[PDB]
RNA sequence: AAAUCUUUCUCAC
RNA sequence: GUGAGUAAAAUUUGG
């Protein structure tokens, strides 16, 4: 009397007939699988060269340069940031800055590869400030050795458009670096390069929540010697710097797409592999179409550069 | 830095990707991929393998677990305004409650029995019928699954109807039971490491190990394959109804319904899809679509490829690979002898998500790492000290604390930086008990839980039936008067002993303090 | 009229599981919005203030772990630790005392924890969570 | 303006 | 700071 899982209802035949009348899949082709050796150093070099040729490099490091001191004291930094906000005509309201927009080009921003600064001693402070500002946007926020400014980006409508940001409002994060690029700003004898980054709230939270110091310490436990590298990520023993690796880590923290994780997983597979599929395993390193933007593109390029450097310096 | 590890490293030390991108494009791409597979030009979706060896569960009584049908997680509820169908995002609890209200059923088991014991599809069950239930259960909503490491471009996941969830729960429970019966590797109590160890034991005899992933797994699992498996294990009308709904499923993308005849929409039936392969052969250890097999000669490899093709398990040529000295499954990498491969492995970092919850999660991660031999204990102690320092840097400000007690962590205004050994041995101030992985939930965890309970999708004016007697079964029915009586009695009892809120109970502490 | 009627409209009786599922406020989820939520309205600050003078002076002071045996590295294996559930009489008494009934009921179920360990001793004894390397044994 | 269909709502007390 | 409406209101985002 108790209903069983295999119980047959009165509408069973009707539903089976309906399923029969409904469409069915066609048989797919059988694939021909060829097993070959994993890719060599040349394949990774070719991938990096293709990225470099297709996209090129920016003149400066942009926001990645914010990981180094700008050479200004706290008061000078605050003055420079506020005067940059005023110069760009950001609206002032309740003591805070707001960026107003009316129309959008609806075209992706130009994306190129960022060259590596020499080092990034302020990575921890930069990440902490990014975490703090996007939840406390509007005003200049300071740390021991640097400061930034998170400006909410809201639409311009008229007399009563919008006064406070909401859960989905984006932020323009503005930071300072040493002068010497096209982004220089001068005020009252104080000079500094101003670099900006447009982030939606989820990207800001993801970037700000990363623990740079602990990640670096954990990576160091079972790590081989890191070679000195150049501004472009190439092995430069004569004039390269090992500290650039820290910068690379910072870039991974700044990249909300975390494409370096995909590269790392594929490289783990590569290192563990005796044989892979012909022409298909290699395509796992072609991740340009999966991402978009200057920061993700640079992160992908430097992850591929790290794989190349590992294959060059410590062949496996 | 992950590239220069001496051992194996998956690069999980950072959080997964995220963004505010809409899920429209990913869902549309997945639906288009499924449609292309249906045409037979991209991947095989026709199941040819024989599943006669599977046992029949048709004689098992129809049993439903009520707890699995209620959750704070999201689901899609369908209503009719003026003829058009409206899909609303709600909680699975609210969706199931609405379904029971519409069908006038006191429990999901009553509803399923009524559905199975109607004379026709037009027969009315409450305010609806089986025909209308099947029509409404084929509607799915789409959302973005973010924070997936190794997926810079996020995938689309889907919210289903409560009726679909009910039938899916029944069939998935029975499929899991059949999987457990087929092989001891599919026992309920077996962690990823244990399953990897069993796989290492299974494949040690042969020379080459094929570590395989499938490409577009969910989009190549057709309703026909699900029906074949369900008939093989004897699900009858429940399986027929589920297959019918899957075949006719429609996905809401933005504001338009798009038909999706092919696929099963991202892991709707993991156990059934696994049985699709496990029921055809025995020389495969697979979970969802991650599988491992072993072979000696190219002829065995061709047999393996044919077996995979016949079961609609399309081998991923971009990830699958052959090894001789390593064994990878469930992201766990072992040696052929069963030992854990040296290196960080799948160790993941702990993001800053609260002064105290972050420390608890770091302690749990370090305990897992040290116990399995990933790193020595002193390294874990140093890392825990560093994490405490970083938390102090992030949180020791007036926004989070106004206290200066000595026993407090430096991140809450104190001057205490306990050692990992001191915490794990409970040789600490009781305030630190919540930081123990086995200790009670932290203050921030409870605050966030309450705030989440007060959200728009979960807020309710109902009177909470909390702090219940541990002898009253939950399957018992109750009215409003019953709720009032129980709540009044409990409040009077609490006032009869000098209390206003119940005391948090931790089983570990209680057992430790027992004489 | 009554919220019970609005919620379970058309039904005058519902199972206790269904009724309780509507008022769940103990499920925590790790999300990107943790910092913003904790900062908003000083909710975490107020919670810490309340805990330090209403909840902290109620936690029992449990003893620390002492027993430990010499261990050495070994092949990775799975350690099964069995935690028995509360007895019916103990649960009834604990409820009568005034402890949270939900938690007391949650401890009635017997639990099995599977953990990977890479250390062993001469007696093949089980170790506390996170302390297999040092060798703190359950001794149960 | 930028990591460019995103930077978003309404009503009563 | 309280509630209500919208294929959604941030525990968002499912198996
Ligand atoms: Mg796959
Ligand atoms: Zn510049």
């Amino acid at each position: 009397g108790v209903v069983k899982v295999g119980h047959k209802a009165s509408y069973d035949a009707e539903l089976r007939e309906r399923l029969l009348e409904l469409p069915h899949p066609k048989s797919g082709p059988k694939p021909r699988i060829e097993w070959v050796a994993p890719p060599r150093l040349a394949d990774i070099s070719k991938e990096t060269a293709e990225l470099k040729r297709q996209y090129g490099f920016f003149e400066c490091s942009k926001f990645l340069a914010c990981g180094e001191e700008c050479g200004l004291d706290q008061e000078a930094r605050e003055l420079i940031l506020n005067e940059y906000a005023r110069d760009r005509e950001f609206e002032f309201r309740n003591g805070g800055w707001i960026q107003r927009y009316t129309v959008a080009s609806h075209k992706p921003a130009t994306q190129k590869i960022l060259p590596l600064p020499a080092s990034a001693p302020l990575a921890r402070e930069l990440l902490m400030l990014i975490a703090r500002s996007t939840t406390q946007a509007g005003k200049v926020l300071h740390s021991d050795n640097t400061s930034i400014l998170a400006v909410p980006v809201m639409r311009d409508s008229g007399k009563h458009s919008k006064r406070r940001p909401t859960a989905s409002t984006h932020h323009l994060v503005v930071g300072l670096s040493k002068p010497g690029c096209e982004h220089d700003f001068e005020f009252d004898g104080y000079r500094a390069a101003v670099h900006v980054m447009h982030l939606d709230p989820k990207q800001s939270a993801n970037i700000g929540e990363q623990d740079f110091v602990s990640t670096r310490e954990i990576y160091k436990l079972d790590m081989l010697e890191l070679p000195p590298i150049s501004r472009k990520g190439d092995l430069d023993r004569a004039s390269g710097l090992e500290t650039r690796w820290d910068v690379i880590l910072l870039l991974e923290c700044l990249d909300s797409t975390r494409v370096s994780q995909a590269v790392a997983q594929h490289f783990n597979r590569h290192r563990l592999a005796l044989s892979v599929c012909k022409d298909e395993f290699r395509k796992g390193y072609q991740l340009a179409s999966e991402i978009r933007g200057t920061i993700p593109l640079s992160s992908l390029y430097y992850s591929l550069c790290a794989v190349r450097l590992r294959m060059t310096v410590h062949p496996f | 830095m992950w590239a220069f590890q001496e051992g194996v490293c998956k690069g999980n030390l950072l959080s997964g990707p995220t963004s505010m991108k809409a899920p429209d494009s990913a869902a549309r791409e997945s639906i288009d991929r499924a449609s292309e597979i249906m045409t037979g030009k991209s991947y095989n979706a026709v199941h040819t393998g024989d599943l006669s060896k599977l046992p029949n569960q048709g004689e098992s009584p129809l049993r439903i677990v009520d707890s699995d049908l209620y959750s704070e997680r999201s689901c899609c509820w369908v209503i009719e305004k003026e003829g058009r169908v409206v899909c609303k995002s709600t909680t699975l609890t609210r969706g199931m409650t609405s379904l029971l209200n519409t069908t006038k059923c006191s429990s999901p088991s009553e509803l399923i029995c009524k559905v199975l014991t109607v004379e026709s599809l037009s027969e009315k069950i409450g305010d609806t019928s089986v025909e209308e239930l099947l029509s409404h259960g084929r509607y799915f909503k789409c959302a973005l699954r973010d924070q997936e490491r190794g997926k810079p471009k996020s995938r689309a996941i889907f919210l289903s109807h409560p009726f679909f969830r009910l039938l899916s729960s029944v069939v998935e429970t029975h499929a899991r039971s059949v999987l457990s019966k087929v092989s001891a590797v599919y026992t309920a109590t077996a962690s990823a490491e244990q399953r990897a160890m069993m796989a290492a034991q299974v494949v040690e005899s042969r020379k080459h190990v094929l570590n395989g992933d499938c490409t577009k797994y969910n989009e190549a699992i057709d309703a026909d394959t699900l029906l074949k498996v369900w008939d093989a294990i004897g699900m009858g009308s429940i399986g027929v109804m589920l297959a019918y709904m899957v075949r006719r499923k429609c996905v809401l993308i933005k504001d338009t319904l798009v038909e999706c005849p092919g696929g099963m929409l991202m892991g709707m039936f993991n156990a059934t899809a696994t049985l699709a392969l496990q029921g055809t052969t025995d020389r495969f250890l697979s979970f969802s679509d991650d599988f491992i097999t072993s072979f000696n000669s190219p002829a065995e490899l061709r047999e393996i490829e044919d077996l995979l093709f016949a079961s609609c398990h399309n081998l991923s040529l971009k990830k699958s690979y052959i090894s001789v000295a390593s064994l990878e499954i469930n992201s766990c990498t072992l040696t052929r002898d069963g030992d854990l491969a040296t290196g960080l492995g799948c160790t993941a970092g702990v993001p800053f998500r609260g002064p105290l919850v972050t420390l608890k999660q770091t302690a749990a991660m370090l305990s897992g790492a040290v116990d399995s031999g990933v790193m020595p204990f002193h390294s874990a102690e140093r890392l825990f000290q560093i994490k405490q320092q970083e938390c102090a840097y992030r949180y020791n400000n007036p926004t989070y604390t106004t206290r200066n007690e000595d026993f407090l962590p430096t991140c809450l205004g104190g001057k205490t930086v306990i050692s990992f050994q001191s915490l794990l041995t409970w040789d600490c101030h009781p305030f630190w008990y919540q930081v123990h992985p086995d200790g009670p939930d932290t203050i921030d965890q409870k605050v966030l839980s309450v705030l989440a309970s007060k959200t728009r999708r979960r807020r309710t004016r109902l009177e909470a039936l909390s702090d219940l007697d541990p002898l009253v079964p939950h399957r018992l029915l109750v009215s409003e008067s019953d709720v009032s009586k129980i709540r009044a009695a409990r409040q009077a009892h609490l006032k009869s002993l000098g209390l206003e809120q119940p005391t948090n109970f931790n089983y570990a502490i209680y057992k430790a303090v027992q004489p | 009229m009554s919220q019970f009627g609005k919620s379970f409209k058309g039904r005058t009786e519902v199972t206790i599981t269904e009724y309780r599922s509507h008022t769940v406020k103990d499920v925590h989820r790790s999300l990107l919005t943790a910092d913003k939520s904790l900062r908003k309205s000083f909710c975490f600050r107020n919670a810490l203030n309340q805990f330090l003078d209403k909840d902290l002076p109620l936690l029992p002071i449990r003893p620390k772990l002492e027993s430990r045996v010499a261990v050495k590295k070994s092949k990775l294996r799975s350690q099964l630790s069995f935690r028995p559930g509360l007895t019916q009489e103990e649960a009834i008494d604990l409820y009568n005392k005034g402890y949270d009934g939900d938690s007391v009921s949650g401890a009635l179920q017997d639990r099995v924890v599977n953990e990977p360990v890479a250390y062993s001793s001469a007696d093949n004894d089980k170790f506390h969570r996170g302390l297999a390397a040092l060798g703190y044994t359950l001794a149960d």
